């Protein structure tokens, strides 16, 4: 996570967001024991401003 | 100029280890901290001894 | 921000994305291979496998050079 | 978690008091010795 | 509007006298990318590729030195 | 619409046409040796196809090759 | 910042290539620890040329913008 | 985590860990057949363990050489 | 370090990258040369002394690169 | 050291910018001259070598540059 | 002159290592071809010839790796 | 007295005195060898002199190339 | 005489090394080729015939060895 | 041995002076302790002026 | 050796020398018989001015 934030004068805060999350697509290995045990999250990305 | 070096040094190792194997009636095999197989099917125990 | 990529990461990237999974099929080849290595089945498969990764391997890093060594040639010119 | 301190005074027992403390208690020590205090005694006492 | 000069005009020669170079090396790039390992396709990208590159030396070459005559010649105003 | 061919193209070509038809005789050669693999009346004509086509395609690359290399070296003394 | 015409023409390319400055770092030291995996090595290498050329068509632009202020600068006199 | 190890290391690792306990196997019942040399059994136990120990140490050997070769083809393109 | 470039910081980005394989060869090299007969040492020997190879292919490469890059930039201050 | 200029200023701050390379370099050199045998001599010798080089080459161009200034205003006294 | 680089280091290793083999082969051979016809002469010869074999092998090979590394090094001085 | 010496003359001749003997010893080595070519121990041991020898001289010669490059590159901005 | 070079030297000096396996070799030949089936003779020439194998062999592959060093010298006088 | 002489008012001599001296370092080989009666001496160098 | 004559009108010659003398090194002589047949002289170089 990236953040900058600001106070507004109206008792808001005001934040310039980037966000990453996931899990990592490694080529090594797949294997039912692996999907079974570790959840598939996907992987995702997200820039945006918001108050 | 004058250089100088002194050591002492004392040093013990005393004792002994173990590990093993049995087999019974040609269902169980047991192995006591062996990382084998006990691949004899017949009793056999190794002492180790350092002094 | 997005990873940014130029057009020799593009270049590269279009055999990663055109072998689909042989980058996966050479592992679990070896794994079994590994686990049985006197089985003929087993040993004539990753025969093929480990060929088909080499080649795909070599004709990768000598494109990009050949680029690379286009667009040196051309940024030389602007002075 | 973060929690700084304001340093005024030097540390009680001495480093060199409380690092004997630990020698001995360990058997570490070598001052008992009959022929290193020719040299040590120039580092401890000086 | 779009403006073209003289050396414009030079370099386009190479770009039109090249009907379909441009996409015939993608292309090619692009099916021997899905099979590396067929010897027909391995020989007509090496072809193609190495007409692509001497066509973009010849070019950037044969733009440069007009551009050397030109500063020569209008150094000479004064 | 048809395909711009350089001078590389024409050379290149001139082995094509050259051996008419050796490119599907091996295939043919190969789909009915593997049909049957213990007749050496079939062995004996494949190693000959397999060993023309060896020889045809290396011809073929290095030659290419060469002719990249003396244009290559003309050009460079435009500059 | 007080920042000139040249500077400018500079921090193009910067603000251009948004991460390749952090990614050849991280992919070297990917690699320093494990220098005989392929999938590093032919990531390294892409990376490591598209620095190079980079900086040098940086260097190059930057020069010829020198060479015509200095150019029409010689003719107040 | 071990002491060190580069992807040649692991490569042979894995052989090493698919045959679980070859090297012990073949260490031991050469301790059995020397002592009674002549027992049909103990003979054909022995080849069948031999053997395997040969083609396993002959196919560890061979795959180190090859991704040793891959990794080469590659460094040399750096410069 | 009295005095480190950047060109070293390079270096030693690989020496540090590569913990201990400095010693670990020349110890199999001893292990091995007092029993020149057995597959054991044998396949270990291989496999430390690739390793070691690929290293310093690797680390001397780089090191070139990024002079040549330098010696680009510092030409253009004339 | 008696008497420096402003292009005397420049340079020295090059000469004592980089700490101990000037010795570092002969030092390696004959370590090196006694056994040029030893991988981890010449790798040790072609980085320190290099910076070496780089050094001298971007030492000068400045003091070149400096020099262009200074003349291009002395010119406009008369 | 006892001067001995890295390479005759690496080589000497093997000599060192291998104390008595250089003429214990010797031995093996005149007793040998003493009386030809012996059972556990030729048991014993065979054993003998064989590790030294092994031994030259890999003395050898060992010394043209790391020639073949060194080379790869000299080379980037420029 | 004395003959004059340079500064390349000196980066040179710190291999001649560093290496002790090098060049009598692969002489020596030779004259022994063409002796009787058969001698393992002899091939062994001239294999190594042989190698010491020619990385000595690759060194020496590139040093000298690149002091050469580094002072050119000065005498060149006196104008 | 005429002129002879260092390469020239270095060859000659294993032919005058080997004073009369040059001719000791064909002598034997001659002899077995009138009784083919002597083993007193057989066991001679393969000796002989070993003998001359290796020596031409380690001539040739010793002058490669001088011809590489050279050019490798000579390249730099540019 | 390099050598500067200067001759004082006082007829003391004053000289600048280096030496060099000593043998080759072993070879990082085997010796026999008959042959350590060609005696090892250090490797050593001297750089002064003396009057 | 390498030598220039200067007269001096006392009657004394001056000159400028340098020598170099020895057998060149032959560290490796083979047989303790060819050592005793051919005598160690080493190798030596002077360079001084006398008159």
């Amino acid at each position: 996570i990236r953040v900058l934030p600001r106070f507004s004068a109206d008792g808001q805060i005001e934040m310039s967001l980037d966000i990453e999350d996931g899990n990592d697509k490694t080529p090594q290995s797949d294997t039912t024991t692996s999907v079974d045990a570790l959840p598939e999250v996907g992987r995702t990305l997200i820039s945006t401003i918001a108050r | 100029l004058w250089i100088v070096d002194l050591n002492k040094s004392d040093l013990e190792r005393l004792g002994t280890s173990w590990s093993g194997s049995i087999t019974i009636g040609d269902k169980l095999g047991v192995s006591l901290n062996q990382s084998s197989i006990s691949t004899l099917d017949g009793s056999r125990f190794i002492a180790a001894v350092n002094a | 921000a997005t990873p940014w990529s130029g057009y020799l990461d593009d270049v590269s990237a279009k055999f990663d994305t055109g072998v689909d999974n042989l980058q996966t099929q050479v592992t679990e080849a070896l794994d079994k291979l590994a686990a049985k290595p006197s089985d003929p089945a087993l040993l004539a498969a990753y025969q093929s496998k480990l060929s088909e990764y080499n080649l795909y391997r070599n004709a990768q890093s000598n494109t990009v050079k050949v680029f690379k060594d286009i667009d040196a040639a051309i940024i030389q010119n602007f002075r | 978690m973060i929690e700084p301190k304001e340093i005024v005074d030097p540390l009680t027992p001495d480093a060199s008091e409380s690092v004997n403390n630990i020698l001995k208690q360990s058997g570490a020590w070598s001052g008992d010795d009959k022929l290193q205090k020719w040299v040590r005694v120039y580092l401890d006492r000086g």
